[PDB]
RNA sequence: CAUGAGGUGGCAAGAAAUGGGCUACAUUUUCUACCCCAGAAACGAUAGCCCUUAUGAAAUAAGGGUCGAAGGUGGAUUUAG
């Protein structure tokens, strides 16, 4: 007699949560968001802020120029596919006056355009 | 002898190649259409980089200012020399 | 419609916190998708519709038998061989080019 | 004679690090790889974007972290994380460290489709492994 | 800590053998020490097996333009280190598979990894 | 913002012959098949021989990934001998030596 | 800058908790005094604070025994046992025939298309078949090129379909077919 | 309006000389089996011409056929271990 058991399924992540119970808390480090560096080390409440502001401040940077120039980014090489690491499309394909233009506006949520073009 | 040639028949039905006697100036072909051909290749056609990308890309990021290229700025210097004399 | 993914839109603004640790990093990887799928199979994706090992090899719903006896039929022969041995065209293109083929020996 | 990565000796005022102080015969004899990818072992396929990749990754760097990166950075290329390793000098100012790196962070992420990690290491002045 | 029990019994994995395949035999053993530990406070019988290097050899010229004389060679230390592996679960293939993956290390690593399921004839 | 008019060219030829790849195919296995009537192969000899003169992979020259370089490079990297000097001698690509033994 | 973390700490502290990730050196967070590279004649290995070939190790700072005994705590929710199938190869032959050759092989970098990872093969037993006498005879007949004399293992490839789990079909379907093909009697046998 | 760019077609032939390799001028050799206990001779083109094949859009390479050159171990000098 074979006692096989059922095989037991998970997700991605059950294991990572698993992992931070292994890794409670660093009592005595920082948040993982500022770098290791003393010097990169902000002192302040209001040092880590504009630290934290200098970051995503960055980030928007780089998402206002690749969205500027979608072009260059363009050959996906990773597999499966990402459509959030795909760039984004703010103006509209759709030229002729349709409701499938209006539709595509109020995606994008050009106000004065769907207005114009209503 | 003629029962072997007929296993190799019945090997070749039951296995999917080719069932009847052909020579190999018609293997050739379904080898040929066995495998992609030498320019289908993703290392043939993906061995240059296309080049646009990137070097349109750090012209754009350089006069954006957030790239400093120091070979495009030497020529820069000098050209600006170059129009100022010659 | 709006309201309903406009409220998931501030119920994620609002459940959103600092990333505070490297395997949090992992996570939101995970959730996002930039992470690689864990462990992988060397084959994320790449259904190939569902083709089930019948429309590779066995082409004889689009080999559509002409006189079997014929030269035309040896040589389709031949080329469902070629297709059942390629592993890198799919079902849909093993067909186009078999239609190809009939396309042009009814040209001729 | 041999010109390939040997910095000459002047007269004994030229600070140097242990990088290019090492010559290319003690290439993982004494010094090790600055880049590692796995691209380079027996069995692969796509190692000549991966070098390709790497030298586009640097002069990136530096060229968008003008005048601070110490030394030659640390490319690592691990599963789908790519990590950014930098020597980076003290002498710009922090929220400017901060900006470059989430440049830089979601600049290659969109390039390279991948998980791209910056861990940078701050340093005071240039570090000097002997006087050539 | 999510489970979820599903339906099905174990596909039943005998010899998952790990090819640890690098540039450097301090990495290769020290994560041969470390999966070790690993599967032995699993209880998983873990065995070790070093098949033997591979260097791949190869010559260019040293010279730009002319000297074909003088020429300099290069090498790939390729180093295999086997890890097979007999008499575990599915489910602890998954999760001993995992870890393994995630916290494999750099450009010196790959790892090709053996599975034989067993399964009944039909 | 290429290296030269020659790599230019070149990878011309890899997308026009990567495109044109399909139907060359099918009657190149047209041509070396023993199974046709020879007018029957002729037709398409003309029809091969009409076919552009830039897709044909007898054009196809594998020059160097960074400069353009005909003779003296390296499949693996796609790398000319000294560009490849250059990088393995900085240490800038891994698991290189020097080959000593 | 800071008077840094390295001294900061103390004995008695979670290296779990402090290095979670894969991470290169960080020797401000590492408690270490690390010393790497080949000496000048009257010198020392040059420090920590600074080290390139420090960060180009592959650190195994991460990965202690105690991490590995708390972290496996943690894992240890993830796994069934084995029924009694036992050591023996024979024992877990006759419990279970069949054995099917599928791996995967790891890259590492954009892409996951190791297209040689689909290779399948099966091996089977005859002696675990258990039904084959003229039908064994004709098998032979019929794969020649495997099943070599010494063991009574019969060998079947697959690489012609893209998919692992349509090889794992392929390998099936052929044990199927040509156990099919070798119980059916063909009226030519006899003019052997 | 060029010394830049693109397309198509040709250029790589010896009255001669020379550097370096390869094969020989055979008897410790040649052919065959064997891969070193036999049998039989009692020589030498990877050149020329023809046929076929490989690859290629379009032949250089390979095999077979054909042929049966000059050549009789090379002066002065010199190479390498």
């Amino acid at each position: 007699e074979v006692v096989i058991p059922k095989k037991k399924t998970w997700d991605k992540v059950a294991v990572l949560q698993a992992l931070a119970s292994t890794v409670n808390r660093d009592t005595t480090a920082v948040p993982y968001v500022f770098q290791d560096d003393p010097y990169l080390m902000p002192a302040s409440s209001l040092e880590s802020r504009s630290f934290l502001l200098a970051k995503k401040s960055g980030e928007n940077v780089a998402k206002f120029i690749i969205n500027s120039y979608p072009k260059y980014f363009q050959k996906d090489i990773a597999e499966p596919h990402i459509p959030c690491l795909m760039p984004e499309y703010f103006e509209p394909q759709i030229k002729d006056i349709s409701e499938a233009a209006l539709k595509e506006r109020i995606e994008l949520r050009k106000v004065k355009a769907s207005v114009d073009m209503f | 002898s003629e029962y072997a040639f007929r296993m190799s028949r019945l090997s070749a039905r039951l296995f999917g190649e080719v069932t009847r006697p052909t020579n190999s100036k018609s293997m050739k072909v379904v080898k040929l259409f066995s495998e992609l051909p030498l320019a289908k290749k993703k290392e043939t056609y993906d061995w240059y980089p296309n080049h646009h990308t990137y070097a349109e890309l750090m012209q754009t990021l350089r006069f954006l200012g957030l790239y400093r290229d120091e070979h495009q700025d030497f020529m820069d210097e000098q050209k600006r020399l170059k129009k100022l004399r010659g | 419609s709006l309201w309903d993914v406009e409220f998931a839109k501030q119920l994620a603004t609002v459940n959103e916190q600092p990333l505070q640790n490297g395997f949090e990093e992992l996570i939101q990887w995970t959730k996002e998708g930039k992470l690689w799928e864990f462990p992988i199979n060397n084959e994320a994706g790449f259904d190939d519709d569902g083709s089930e090992f019948h429309e590779h090899i066995f082409l004889e719903k689009h080999l559509e038998s002409f006189p079997k006896q014929g030269p035309i039929r040896h040589f389709m022969e031949l080329v469902t061989c070629g297709l059942s041995k390629n592993p890198y065209l799919s079902v849909k293109q093993k067909v186009e080019h078999i239609e190809w083929f009939r396309n042009y020996f009814n040209e001729k | 004679k041999n010109r390939a990565a040997r910095v000459r000796v002047s007269k004994g005022d030229k600070p140097v690090t242990y990088e290019e102080a090492h010559a290319p015969h003690y290439i993982a004899h004494r010094k090790g790889w600055l880049s590692l990818h796995t691209g380079n072992l027996d069995g692969e396929d796509h190692a000549a974007e991966r070098t390709v990749e790497d030298v586009f990754l640097r002069k990136f760097m530096w060229g968008t972290f003008p005048g601070c990166l110490a030394d030659q950075l640390v490319l690592k290329r691990r599963g789908n994380q790519l990590e950014i390793c930098a020597v980076v000098l003290r002498q710009l100012s922090p929220h400017k460290y901060y900006f470059l790196v989430g440049y830089s962070e979601t600049l290659l992420s969109y390039f390279y489709k991948c998980p791209v990690r910056l861990h940078l290491q701050t340093v005071p002045s240039k570090v000097v492994y002997k006087y050539l | 800590p999510v489970v979820t029990i599903s339906d099905e019994p174990d596909i039943l994995y005998k010899r998952l053998s790990v090819l640890v395949k690098g540039h450097d035999k301090a990495v290769l053993d020290s994560y041969e020490y470390f999966a070790v530990l690993a599967a032995k406070e699993l209880g998983i019988s873990i065995k070790v097996h070093e098949p033997p290097r591979k260097i791949e050899r190869f010559t260019l010229l040293q010279s730009v333009h002319i000297y074909k004389k003088h020429r300099v060679q290069y090498e790939m230390r390729t180093l295999y280190r086997c890890l097979e592996l007999e008499h575990l679960t599915g489910s602890t293939a998954d999760v001993y598979l995992e870890y393994i993956q995630r916290n494999l290390p750099e450009g010196v690593a790959m790892e090709v990894t053996k599975t034989q399921l067993e399964q009944l004839p039909e | 913002h290429y290296v030269d008019w020659r790599m230019w060219r070149d990878v011309k030829r890899r997308k026009m012959a990567y495109e044109y790849a399909d139907e060359r195919l099918r009657i190149n296995s047209l041509r070396k098949n023993t199974i046709l009537p020879k007018i029957l192969q002729d037709v398409a000899d003309e029809e091969i021989a009409a076919l552009p003169r830039d897709s044909c992979p007898v054009r196809i020259r594998n020059r160097c990934v960074m400069t353009s370089r005909p003779r003296g490079v390296k499949r693996r990297w796609r790398l000319s001998r000294i560009v490849f000097r250059h990088l393995a001698d900085h240490g800038q690509l891994s698991g290189i030596q020097r080959a000593t033994w | 800058a800071l008077p840094p973390r390295t001294e900061k700490m103390a004995v008695d502290q979670d290296w779990p908790s402090v290095y979670p990730v894969a991470a290169p050196f960080k020797p401000s967070a590492v408690p270490l005094p690390v010393r790497m590279g080949y000496p000048v004649k009257k010198g020392v290995p040059m420090a920590k604070e600074g080290n390139l070939e420090l960060l180009k190790i592959p650190n195994f700072l991460h990965l202690t025994p105690v991490a590995i005994k708390k972290h496996c705590e943690a894992l240890k929710d993830f796994c069934t046992e084995w029924p009694a199938a036992l050591d023996s190869d024979e024992k877990c032959e006759k419990h279970f025939p069949i054995e099917i050759d599928s791996t995967d092989y790891v890259s590492s970098g954009p892409s996951v298309r190791n297209p040689r990872a689909r290779v399948v093969v099966l091996r089977v037993k005859l002696s675990s078949l258990n039904l084959d006498d003229h039908a064994k005879k004709k098998l032979i007949k019929l794969v020649g090129e495997r099943y070599c004399k010494t063991t009574d293992v019969l060998t079947i490839k697959t690489d012609r379909c893209p998919l692992r789990r349509q090889n794992y079909d392929y390998a099936v379907y052929l044990l199927t077919v040509l156990y099919h093909e070798s119980w059916n009697t063909e009226e030519w046998e006899k003019s052997k």
